[PDB]
Order: structure tokens, then C-alpha cells, then sequence
RNA sequence: AGGUAGCUCAGUCGGUAUGAGCGUCCGCCUGAAAAGCGGAAGGUCGGCGGUUCGAUCCCGCCCCUG
């Protein structure tokens, strides 16, 4: 988690009360504070709690006790007054004297855990000592918390050692304010909430700068590293054996931070503090001058974890004339790491250039806590400052002598002014953009206590914004600290008048109407995986260029074998049919209405366009030129019982002609007309698959799936299909004015012999063509085969309903009209009268 | 007797969901805008105005699409609606959009990579944050009922200046009335503006989003967000046809 | 705020049925001359009170319509003189029902707002309004083709019909046998949501088709649209992704008892476990006995947390079966 | 060969074009005000002056 | 440690896949079902390769799950 922020509450009130006396409130209230202006509180965690015998103790004596398979000891503690305890553990992480937590019989650990007097092994464990993980307190449980030397006497309450009472929380910062990853930051955002007086802790004022009489180290520095200033500050002969105290190393504990020599805590206490990612290197392994430079080609690099790394061009590295020392503000090489080997260190404070930390980070897949905040912006005016606290409180600690030396380089130019360009904007800027009539001089205030200068000037304010806000570059920016601070519940709820919109074009109403369609008939609408099944179309048999096989592909798909995108909705509606018959529902219509995704040779890649300005009409047309084809398409499945079985009969199983209906309804619903031609198309069945077409446009495909991809992809067998271009269908209004004539119909049969492979539709055809307007309506009722037709030959009939629009038609006028139809049909498709 | 041989189908009810969110702005006034799911690079990230090689931009959870320089991808919201409908529309412009959006996130009980957005889209002379807030009022009010209610806290978005979240409260919900995290919203980013040639000393505007599957699950009770997404006739029945 | 749910539940009827095959007609609010005699209602049959009107266009059908059915039965008669036989029509219109509160109501003064007590006055006394949706069907359902010789309208035709008007309006929907002219004694269902009664629905009395120059065969539902309560339901479904045990229940009961009333029973002793319950076979014959029938149901099984056991599920079916028995007297046949 | 064996239905084409004008008013923020067929005079003609 | 019929599982440690259960099909039963008996169909034994005259078995690599 590259955006957390743990900190213990007790903390928090310290750097707070500093400017504040007795400021304090509750874990509840303050949650909301931090929610009421923008910093997401992910969890408030309390420490503990215990309750009863729950106190410090001194181990007097470890008897460790041989034989078993794991190293288990019996240890004798003090709990003060002399009053020694027998207790046993398996913990082998302190040794005679070291201070620990112990849990006498009748006392309470988190949570509903009584300690009480057991015997086991060979003696009597009446108690236990405790670790972080069973007293609440932090997330190690495979040693036995042990306290630094000198943390409390023996006989001490346990909940006021190790601060029970406090709270820790656990927020989500966002990007855009990377200030606020410290204590310094956190504390100023609830002095504004407040309107407490605040001391900044990155102030001089707290203790004075120390003295700078020379440089600390040879050091050149390359200018288009983007390093905007590096600092070095030497601490000469710390004691090896001395450990941080106890206020320094839980406080580094609660925020997430194992402590491990005092020369790195250090670092990582002023990190936390103050923002400001600390290194400390060792001296005596420095060899010559450092420098800051880009890698070469190939120039590999070991970590401290002693991991090479293969670098590029674009890494900003330090490196002396031995070997590479760190890389940038990522993490430092073994090279001059601190160990307890170590006496003399060089603390280096620098601030990385965002966007080459992040670009190198995410390249080396390791992030950091120094990282983290470099990606974010790092204030550049607190270098020294911080550099100063970290080197006085390492002396402090491990008794060493701060050298009176720094290096400090600030650029080519040596910037003084670390402030961003100042802002002009109106004084009422955020009352209207808020709706709010804000009290006089709320905006100035409000950007005062942010850290920025404003100067009035009529109705105008020149504000200058600190060096720690980066991201307060425009006034819409300024805005939002007044707004957030005033507080976004006393923005009023008005509701805008909106024009008189159009509605919904008429592609938008015509796919609810196919849905409503389909839905109605039987059809259950299923969202669409783009993601295609792996090697479904070798299932399907595919031709090597079939264009449905030229896919668009994701480099990243959360299934190595699925990272092809859909070019057909077929696929995904296929697998939501096996889902539903796996499951027992094996009488099944689904259908779908989504885009695919069908690149072309034109599909590319389009560079960045200056985003200060509106993009050309050509660049335009470049971007929406450079992506694949996204056409919307409906598509439908079909498998089992198409009518159910009931008191009425059997049911009825999927037929091709149900996707053919499947069609027509789709072509109603789009009030087009439609003809269905004969076609072999994969993976349809090549002796009962339609091609769709309206007009001379084909739209698309529909009929019972090819036996042989049945088989291959396990669909249930006689499955049936349909997928229709909705862009290739054309949008009509049509605006009929239909003849009624209410004059009686004449009702005649006609009964036609035609060879087997000549479609009806095209006997209707040439039949209607030939019967002129009289012909009202026509309808095929029997298709016959037989001995008394002939081989290769079908006969077919249909019911015939003439009429006139101005009289009584007479047999006569419609079986001379009939005639006039059957001479059609036999010029057209050789049909010959049924004798 | 049973009489049902035509047994009636469904469409899908985040489809249904869209529809009365769209229904309903429509009623307003407000028109229907569309967007590609694969997007550009410009059009998801830059011209909303995210930084290049920052974590703001690099740590979303995006599908990026071969070849690696591409610039191409599933787009992560539906908010580059805005930009291909600022630059096809004249002012003003009272908009939303809803189409799937996609996020690298597994399928589990309250995760979905594909799932579905309504964004939103005015600007227009004058607009403030208490017209977002009118518009996200009476959006609650229509898809919880009368005495829905919505919060607003600060946040942060690339494209908005100043950035919220929303919260909303609808009674007779999970365990009882509460506040329920909605979607995101504020005043649209005057560098947004610019990138499509629109004068923001001129022309203010707002925008919001929230995701259909989470309302859908917080609103309905739905516990598992797998049977939206994978077609189960038994998930979508149960909503009626739809007609 | 747009469309009110009463509007676009309007819509949604008209589209379901449209797209079921049934054609809008506008109705005519006169009804024909002696058209409750033609249905041989009784004297005091509430629908024989119409509102009159003074200066009708034809002098013989001043009565304004209590019914949508005349006015379909009017066009249908229309559709089949003129060669189109094979019917189905709706119509979603307000018909005109006055009680004995409706009277008239003498001038309010117009300089000012009418009191509250003068706006109840005018709506009281307007005959109630209600809307109602009906539909009539005669000839083929299903028309013949290639794939054979259609099916004949049935009784069957007009309960779906209730069924999809149901499904429009997201509601339940239970029919229960009645006997209401114009409708067939036996063949006649009257649809309840809830205990309230919403309308009828089958076959029309025979004796009725045939005073009246109808089709023989002529079916026709009508249902009192506000009497239907407006539904807005949040499913939540229980969708179990473990496997499904699929068995059969053949039970006799008597020739009278309900298929719906033992369905509620199996469904009632079988538990969560049933998923689904279909009626696929009722027969009669000497196999089984006089006055009998024999009822066969495709039961369907599932767990929502493992893979149900064929002897898990046969004691759902066990407990199934001996509700049938207790409720409405099934025997297991043998 | 022809597959419809549900012929399609209508809705009446006055109702349709009523639709069409419902709709293009609503798109513009506007609502539908109902009232009965059978009118009190005082509303037909009397309080419309 | 294992991968074996469509699924779920035993066996076979170089020269006829020993087998079950479910499922599927088929007969008995039922007007037709379900359930039950009865019988049948059903196995390059994980891919890629060696070794061998010959590999489910032994050797190399890899997919798969705990
Ligand atoms: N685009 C954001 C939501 C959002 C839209 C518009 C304005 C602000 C926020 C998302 O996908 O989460
Ligand atoms: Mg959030
Ligand atoms: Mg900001
Ligand atoms: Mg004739
Ligand atoms: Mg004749
Ligand atoms: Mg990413
Ligand atoms: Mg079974
Ligand atoms: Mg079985
Ligand atoms: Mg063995
Ligand atoms: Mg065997
Ligand atoms: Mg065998
Ligand atoms: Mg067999
Ligand atoms: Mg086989």
C-alpha cells in the first residue's frame, strides 16, 4: 500500500499540543475531523487492552531445559519488590536481565484470554511473558517483546509502559498530498481544522542550526538527474552496542517500522516526523568522491539484499570511485550500509526527482518508505533542518560528536526561494464556485493557515504557496482548501436548470427495444466477457485467415491463456450457455447486446498531444482513426426445450428456425426488413445456416452451430445461434398509411411443384409478383414430398386472400389473378400447377 | 393449469438499473452520451489532466493492450466521456454516460473487473458545487426513494478541482439506515477545460460517477457480485422482463 | 421526476401483449344496443348501470360502457366479416361505472378557488373512472406453416394472457374457478392478487357466442388495472453454483381438486431445498381409477452450501408428498 | 421458410404517436397530468372562463 | 505427494487397462415418468520428448491442485 499512513494518536497530540497546550479529543471525533477534510481513515486501531496483573519484569535466571526438539527454557522474573516468578517459555530472544511484559494468573490479554496457573514441562508455569502480537501492541509474534535497557523498573503497570491507552490510525493519503505522509504534515492539517496555533517540528526554532564551517565530502552532482538538492552531514565514533529508547521504538513500531540499530532508526524516526526519507551511510566504506549520474547501458548494480540489478539510461544513481553506493531514492547498496560494524556515518538528506523515482521503482518492482514520499513531492526547504534533527538525535543516543561540517548543493543555481510562483485569483473565487456567501476574510485566513503569504490588493489576493504544497499551482486549487477546511456540508443543495434536452437518439431507443424484444420472447440478456475462451476459435475450426482471428490483445489479462479481446459475441454467450447446463438448466435462450473489437491494419498507436490546448481536427481524427472497430452487435444462444413441456404436450426442442425467428424479431424490433440467404459460415451448420442481409447488406448469420464445433466445445447438442451487426442495420422511420379496404376477400389455394433446392421464399416471390395488387396476403401452409411428386422435386402451397379496394371482387377477377401468379412463378422459378 | 408456453425471458438488471438512472436524467433535461471501451491513452489519463510517471496515473489498476507502446487500453472509467463529449458538443452541456468500465480486480463477492458506470457531465455558465450537489439530491432521490440523503467530503480526482466523494443514506437499508460510500464527484478541472478549448474564466462545470454492480449490491442486498456477472438465468429471472 | 409508475406500467402492458400478437383497438365508450341482454345478465347485474347520455350520434346506444369487452367483441365481429379470422385484440381504456353517490353538482362561483369541500364535491360525484385492460381472441393462436396446422384459441390463451399482464405489472397472480356471464361456467377463472378479486378470464359462454354472432371458441380476459397494486421490488436471488438433483412425483388425486392446490401442497412440504416444480402430465384412464387423475412433476433439488445427496433429496420428496396427502388428499401412485 | 409461429402484435398507432409526444416533453423536464372522460361541467366550461 | 472412461476414484513397478460408483445409452417396470433392478457402450493412463524392438510403468522438461 504505496499511499498508507500509520502513527500512534499520542504522537499526533504532542506535535499538536506544542503550539496548543492540552489539546486532546477523541478517537471518534478526530476520525471525523480528518474524513471532514479529505484524509480517508481506513482503521482506528486502540491498543490493548489488558486488565489485571500485567507488569514489567526482569528475567533473573534462564535454566534452559535439554531434551525436547525445540529450545525451551524455564526463566525466573522479578515483577518487582524481589518477588520472583516462575514462568516457562519457547521464546529465545532475550537473555538474563533483559526487561519483558509478563501476564500473571488472573490477568486478561486481548482478547478474552485469561492468564491462569498451568502446569507444564517440568515445572510450573503460573504465568507467561508476552509479545507484540498477544499484547495488542504490533504485528510480531515470533520472538518475545523485550524492552530497550532502562525502560521501566520492575513492578510497573504494563499499560502505562508500553502506552495501552493510545490509539493508532491507519490513513489513505492521497496522491496529491504527499506532505501529508509525516507527523509534520498531519499535524498542520488538524492545527487548520481547529484553528489551533501551530509549531512546525521542521522548524529552527525548536533547537538552533548546527554549524557549517566546511564540506562534508567530495561530491559532483550531474544537472539533468533532476536532483533538486542533496545534503551530507558526518556524525564521528557512535557506540555499536547502544539501542534506541523505549519512546523512539515504539513509536517506529506503531507505525509500521521494525527498529534495528540506532543508526537507521534514526532515519526512519525523522521520516516519519518530518517527511523528509533519511539514509545513513557508513563513512569508513566511503571511498572517494561521490557523484549523481544517469547508469550506462548495462552498468548492473547489487543492493543491499544483494540483488543485481540490470539499470537503463534513465536511473539516477550515486557512485563513488569504487562502486555504485545507492540508487537515487529508491534503496542503497551493501556497499556503505550501516551495520554494527560501523562508528563513523554520513546522513544524506536528498530530494529525487518525482517522476525518475517512480519511473525507476515501478521498473525495479521494489517500492519504499522513502520511495513513496519521493514519488509524492518531498519539501526541499527542510533538508538541512531535518539533516540537523537527524544527525542530534543520533549523537544523542549513541553518544557520538556531530562534525561541525555540511555539504549542501542546491543546483547549478543556488535556489534560496523554494516557494512555488505565487497565484492570482478573486477574493470571492471560492464563494461562488462553493455557493456560499463565506464570512469576510475566510479565504485569506483559510490560505493562511495552509503555510501561504497573501497579499490583498483590492479584490484580488496574490498568494504565494509554501514549498511543501506543490500542488497548488492555480486558483481552482487554492479553492479547495477553503472549501475543504470551511467544511462541504455547508455547500447548499439548488437543482440546476437544465435545457431542453432531445431525449434519446434513436440508436439508444432501438437497442431497449431489442432488449424488451428478446426478453419478452424468451431470451435471457447475459453481460458479455470480452476477454475470449483460449483457443476457441481452433475449436470453431477457423480458416488461418478468418478475420475473426485478428484479435486486439492485453499484455496484462487476469488469465495468462485469455488476453485476447472478443471480436464476436458468440464466445462469451457459448460459455454462459455451458455455465447455466452445467448447473441443470438445460433449457436455455440467452442474448446479448455489446461492442466488439475488431482491428484493422490502420490500428495504432498515437503519441501524447499538448494537452494545453484543444487537440486539431486532424489529431482528432487521428485518435478515433487509430482505434480498433467497435461495433455493436446482438447475438443469441439457444439449447434444449425452446417450449417447455406442460399439460399441453412435450414441449418443443431448439430448431434453426427459432434463430431465424430470433432474427425476425430482431428485425421487427428494428423495423427493418429482412431475407435470410443460404451461406456457409463457420461455426455454423453449412446445410442450416442463413446469412442475413437488408437490402444487399449483410448484417450478419444465424442457424443451428456445426456438429463437428458442438462436439469440440461441449455445447449441448443441436445448440443454435445468431449475431447481427446492429450498426451494419440501417435506422428507419417509416410513416405508414395503410390501404384498408373493407370490401369481402376472395380465399383461393395454390398448390406448386418446384425442384427440392428452390427456396420458398422465392416461390412467394415470383407468386406475388405475378397476382398484382389484388393479393392481399399469402401464406406457405404445407411443404410435401413423395412417390406422387417425384424425386428431387417438393411441393408447396399456399393460401391465397385477394381483394379489390373499390368492389366485390368475383371468382373470376381473382382466379384470373391467380393464373396471372402461377405463370410468374413458372418464368421465375419453373413451378408447375399440382395435378 | 400452467399455461405459460412462451416462458418469459429478462433482460439484465444492471441493464434495467441503467435504464431508470438514464430514464431519470432524462427527465431532467439531460442527454445520453457514449464512449469506445477501448480507449486511448490521451483520452482515459492525459487529457483528464493525470500526471505522467506518477502514482496517481501508474498504480490504477488498468488492462493496457500489446504492444507495450501502444498507448491503448480498457479504458478505467467512464470519465473520458467527458472529453469526447466536450469536443463533439457546443456549450453548454448537460450530459451522462454509462458503459462498462474495467479494472485488473479478481472476481469475488464484491469485486468485478468488468462492471458498469454512469457518469455525469454539466458545464455551463455559473455552474457551483451546490448544483452538483442539487443534481446528486435528486439522483438519490430517484433510485432510493424520497428521504435519500447525500454527504459530501473532500477527495482527490486528477479531473476535478476540488474532488468529493459521495456518500449516500436510504431508509430501509442494510442494517438500518447508514451512510454508504456512492461514488465520486466535483467541480471539473480547469486544465480539463482547456484540453478541449473551452475558456474556464467563462464556462464552469461538475462531474460525477458511480459504479451500477456496487449500487445494485448495497441497494438490493445482493451478496455475491458473481452471480451479475456470470449469466445465471436464476440471477436474472427474478427481475421480470424488463419490458 | 418523468413518468409515474402508473404510466409507464401502461406502457409496459401494451408492449407485452403487442409483442404476444395481440393488436390495440381504440374501444368505443357506447355500448351496443342490448348487448347485456344478448349476454343474459341478470336484472340487477351492477354492469347494467351505465351512465346515459342525452344526444348519442345513434339513438339505440346512449349507455356509456361499465365494460371493455362489448366494444372489443365489437371489433373483433369487425375484423372477422372482413376475412380476418384469426384474432387477438386489446384494448387498456377506462370504462364508466356511476353509484348512487353520482349526481350532479351545481355551479361553484368562479372569482375565486373552489373550498376543498366543493373539489371532493365535484370528484364524488362523477362516476368512478376506472381503467381497465381486456382482450378478446377467436380462431388460430398459432397460425399454420411449415411446421403444422396451428393451434385453435383455448381458455388456456386468455389465462396466459392474465399471466403476461401479471408479469408487465410485477405482481403474483392466483385464478380460481367462477362462474361470471359472460363467461363460460366451466371454463372461467376469476384472477385474485392477494385476497382481492381484479378481474376474469377464459372461454365466453357458448349460448352467449352464439345470440351474438361471435366466433365459436371466443375467449377474452378483462382486469380492473387499479385494482392492481403498484409493486417495486429489490429481488436479492439465491443462486447455488452445486449441482441440482433432478425427480419425478406421480401423484393421484380426485378429478375436481386443483393441479395448483397440489403444487402448493409438494411445494410446501419439500422445503428450501426445491429449486423448481413443473406439471408435465395430468392423465385419466382405468389405469388409475374413476373419478381420478394423475399428476406427474418434474421436481428439481439443490443445496445452497454442498452437493445435495440423492437420499437428501428423496426425503424433500418424502415430506413433499405426505404434505400432498394431508392437504389436498394425493396418493403416491403405484 | 417462414419461422414466426407468435405473429406479432400492435399497438395502436395513435397510442404510439401519443408516446412519441409524451416523450419529447418529459426530455424537456415536463411531467403527464391525467383526468377523467366523463367531466363536471364546472370544469369543462365553467372555470375555463 | 498425485494426474487413470464424460465426471468422481482403486489398480497395473517394460511386452493382452484388473476394475468399480455415478453418468450415458439400451431392455424389464409405467399410459408415460421418477425410483429401482438387469445389461451394454465407455479408457494415445497429464503435454512434450528421449531410453527401448516395444512405454500408463523407467529418465528430462513443463502444465495442473494441497
Ligand atoms: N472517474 C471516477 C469517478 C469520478 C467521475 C467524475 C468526477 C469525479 C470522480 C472513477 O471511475 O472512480
Ligand atoms: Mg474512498
Ligand atoms: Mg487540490
Ligand atoms: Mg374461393
Ligand atoms: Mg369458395
Ligand atoms: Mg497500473
Ligand atoms: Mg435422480
Ligand atoms: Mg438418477
Ligand atoms: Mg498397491
Ligand atoms: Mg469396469
Ligand atoms: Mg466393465
Ligand atoms: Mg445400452
Ligand atoms: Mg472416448
Amino acid at each position: 500500500q504505496s499511499n498508507a499512513m500509520r502513527l500512534p494518536y499520542s504522537w499526533l497530540r504532542e506535535v499538536v499540543a506544542v503550539g496548543a497546550s492540552g489539546w486532546d479529543v477523541t478517537p471518534g471525533e478526530l476520525e471525523q475531523t480528518l474524513l471532514r477534510i479529505g484524509h480517508e481513515v481506513e482503521e482506528v486501531i486502540p491498543l490493548g487492552p489488558v486488565d489485571g496483573p500485567v507488569t514489567v519484569g526482569r528475567v533473573a535466571d534462564i535454566e534452559e531445559l535439554t531434551g525436547y526438539k525445540k529450545p525451551i527454557r524455564a526463566c525466573a522474573v522479578d515483577i518487582g519488590d524481589r518477588q520472583y516468578r516462575e514462568i516457562i517459555c519457547g521464546a529465545t530472544n532475550f537473555a538474563v536481565g533483559d526487561l519483558v511484559v509478563v501476564a500473571l494468573p488472573g490477568a486478561t490479554l486481548p482478547g478474552g484470554f485469561t492468564i491462569s496457573a498451568r502446569k507444564a514441562y517440568g515445572r510450573n508455569s503460573d504465568g507467561m511473558i508476552c509479545s507484540a502480537a498477544e499484547l495488542n501492541l504490533g504485528a510480531d509474534h515470533s520472538g518475545i517483546l523485550v524492552l530497550p535497557p532502562g525502560a521501566a523498573e520492575p513492578g510497573a503497570d504494563g499499560a502505562g509502559v508500553l502506552g495501552l491507552d493510545d490509539v493508532v490510525f491507519h490513513l489513505a493519503i492521497t496522491p496529491d498530498r504527499g506532505y501529508c505522509m509525516s507527523v509534520r504534515g498531519l499535524a498542520r492539517e488538524l492545527a487548520c481544522a481547529y484553528d489551533l496555533d501551530f509549531v512546525d517540528p521542521a522548524s529552527n526554532s525548536r533547537v538552533p542550526p548546527l554549524p557549517i564551517e566546511g564540506p562534508a565530502w567530495p561530491l559532483t552532482v550531474q544537472p539533468e538527474t533532476g536532483v533538486r538538492r542533496f545534503a551530507l552531514r558526518p556524525v564521528i565514533g557512535i557506540d555499536p552496542a547502544a539501542v534506541s529508547p523505549w519512546w523512539l521504538q515504539r513509536r517506529l513500531l506503531l507505525c509500521g517500522i521494525r527498529a534495528t540499530c540506532p543508526a537507521v532508526d534514526v532515519t526512519n524516526y525523522v521520516m516519519l516526523e518530518l517527511g523528509h526519507p533519511m539514509h545513513a551511510h557508513d563513512r569508513n566504506r566511503i571511498s572517494g568522491t561521490l557523484g549523481v549520474r544517469f547508469a550506462r547501458s548495462g552498468e548492473t548494480a547489487v543492493t543491499l539484499d544483494g540483488i543485481e540489478r540490470k539499470l537503463d539510461t534513465a536511473d539516477v544513481l550515486i557512485v563513488d570511485d569504487a562502486a555504485t553506493a545507492a540508487i537515487g531514492g529508491v534503496m542503497g547498496a551493501a556497499s556503505t550500509e550501516v551495520r554494527a560494524d560501523s562508528t563513523d556515518v554520513l546522513l544524506e538528506a536528498a530530494i529525487w526527482d518525482p517522476a525518475a523515482v517512480s519511473r525507476t521503482q515501478r521498473r525495479l518492482h521494489l517500492p519504499s518508505e522513502a520511495a513513496r514520499r519521493y514519488e509524492r513531492t518531498v519539501d526541499p526547504a527542510i533538508s538541512v533542518a531535518a539533516l540537523d534533527r537527524c544527525a542530534r538525535l543520533l549523537a544523542d543516543i549513541a553518544g557520538g560528536e556531530v562534525s561541525p561540517t555540511l555539504t549542501d548543493w542546491r543546483g547549478d543555481p543556488p535556489c534560496d526561494d523554494w516557494s512555488p510562483p505565487p497565484i492570482r485569483m478573486g477574493v470571492d473565487v471560492p464563494d461562488r464556485i462553493a455557493g456560499v456567501a463565506y464570512p469576510q476574510g475566510t479565504t485569506a485566513r483559510r490560505l493562511a493557515q495552509i503555510g501561504a503569504v497573501v497579499t490583498h490588493d483590492g479584490d484580488t489576493l496574490t498568494v504565494t504557496p509554501p514549498s511543501w504544497r506543490p500542488d497548488l499551482r492555480q486558483p481552482a486549487d487554492l479553492v479547495e482548501e477553503v472549501l475543504r477546511l470551511e467544511g462541504l456540508e455547508v455547500i447548499p443543495s439548488v437543482l440546476p436548470p437544465a435545457p431542453a434536452g432531445r431525449g434519446l437518439t434513436a440508436g439508444q431507443q432501438r437497442r431497449r427495444t431489442i432488449g424488451r424484444s428478446l426478453a419478452l420472447s424468451g431470451y435471457v440478456e447475459i453481460l458479455p466477457t470480452p476477454f475470449l475462451p483460449a483457443g476457441v476459435f481452433d475449436l470453431w475450426g477457423l480458416e488461418a485467415d478468418d478475420s475473426r482471428r485478428m484479435t486486439t490483445r492485453v499484455l496484462n489479462p487476469l488469465e495468462a491463456d485469455r488476453p485476447q479481446l472478443a471480436t464476436t459475441l458468440l464466445p462469451a454467450l457459448l460459455e454462459a450457455l455451458v455455465r447455466n447446463v452445467s448447473r441443470g438448466l438445460v433449457d436455455v435462450a440467452l442474448f446479448a447486446i455489446a461492442q466488439v473489437v475488431q482491428p484493422t491494419e490502420q490500428t495504432r498507436g498515437v503519441g501524447l498531444i499538448p494537452v494545453d490546448r484543444r487537440p486539431t481536427d486532424d489529431e482528432i481524427a487521428m485518435l478515433d482513426a487509430s482505434l480498433p472497430r467497435q461495433p455493436q452487435h446482438v447475438a443469441a444462444v439457444l439449447a434444449g426445450l425452446r417450449e417447455p413441456r406442460g399439460p399441453w404436450g412435450p414441449g418443443r426442442p431448439v430448431e434453426a428456425a427459432d434463430a431465424f425467428e430470433a432474427v425476425r424479431i430482431i428485425a421487427r424490433a428494428s423495423r427493418v426488413d429482412v431475407t435470410l440467404r443460404p451461406a456457409q459460415y463457420l461455426p455454423w451448420h453449412p446445410g442450416r445456416c442463413a446469412q442475413v442481409f437488408v437490402g444487399e447488406s449483410s448484417v450478419g448469420h444465424a442457424g443451428q452451430l456445426h456438429p463437428a464445433v458442438i462436439e469440440r466445445s461441449g455445447l449441448p447438442k443441436g445448440t443454435c445461434a445468431v449475431e447481427l451487426n446492429l450498426d451494419a442495420i440501417p435506422c428507419s422511420a417509416p410513416l405508414p398509411a395503410p390501404r384498408v379496404s373493407p370490401y369481402p376477400a376472395v380465399f383461393q389455394d395454390v398448390s406448386l411443384v418446384v425442384a427440392a433446392d428452390i427456396p420458398a421464399q422465392a416461390v412467394a416471390d415470383a407468386v406475388r409478383a405475378g397476382a398484382g395488387d389484388l393479393l392481399e396476403d399469402i401464406a406457405l401452409f404445407d411443404v410435401f414430398t413423395g412417390p406422387q411428386i417425384g424425386e428431387h422435386r417438393k411441393s408447396l402451397t399456399f393460401a391465397l386472400r385477394f381483394r379489390a379496394p373499390d368492389r366485390t371482387l368475383t371468382e373470376d377477377d381473382a382466379s384470373a389473378a391467380r393464373d396471372a401468379a402461377v405463370q410468374s412463378a413458372a418464368e421465375r422459378v419453373g413451378a408447375v400447377l399440382r395435378g | 393449469l400452467p399455461s405459460t408456453r412462451v416462458p418469459a425471458g429478462a433482460r439484465h438488471p444492471i441493464i434495467m438499473l441503467a435504464e431508470h438512472v438514464a430514464d431519470t436524467f432524462i427527465a431532467m433535461g439531460w442527454e445520453l452520451a457514449e464512449g469506445p471501451e477501448v480507449e486511448t491513452e490521451q483520452f482515459n489519463f492525459d487529457a483528464l489532466n493525470f500526471p505522467a510517471d506518477h502514482p496517481a496515473r501508474g498504480e490504477q489498476d488498468t488492462f493496457y493492450i500489446a504492444p507495450e507502446d501502444s498507448r491503448q487500453l480498457l479504458r478505467t472509467h467512464t470519465s473520458p466521456v467527458q472529453i469526447r463529449t466536450l469536443l463533439a458538443r457546443e456549450l453548454p452541456v448537460y450530459i451522462i454516460s454509462i458503459g462498462r468500465t474495467f479494472r485488473t480486480d479478481e472476481l469475488d463477492a464484491t469485486h468485478t473487473p468488468i462492471f458498469h458506470q454512469v457518469e455525469g457531465l454539466a458545464v455551463d455558465r455559473g455552474l457551483s458545487m451546490a448544483h452538483l450537489r442539487g443534481t446528486l439530491d435528486a439522483f438519490a432521490r430517484a433510485e432510493f426513494g424520497p428521504s435519500a440523503r447525500t454527504r459530501i467530503r473532500p477527495h482527490f480526482f486528477p479531473f476535478t478541482e476540488p474532488s468529493a466523494e459521495v456518500d449516500v443514506w436510504f431508509a430501509n437499508k442494510i442494517g438500518g439506515a447508514a451512510w454508504v460510500e456512492w461514488g465520486g464527484c466535483g467541480m471539473v478541472h480547469p486544465n480539463v477545460l482547456r484540453a478541449t478549448g473551452i475558456d474556464p474564466d467563462l464556462y464552469s462545470g461538475f462531474a460525477f460517477g458511480m459504479g451500477l454492480e456496487r449500487t445494485l449490491q448495497f441497494r438490493n442486498g445482493i451478496p455475491d457480485m458473481r452471480d451479475m456477472v456470470e449469466g445465471d438465468v436464476r440471477f436474472s429471472l427474478p427481475f421480470g422482463v424488463g419490458a
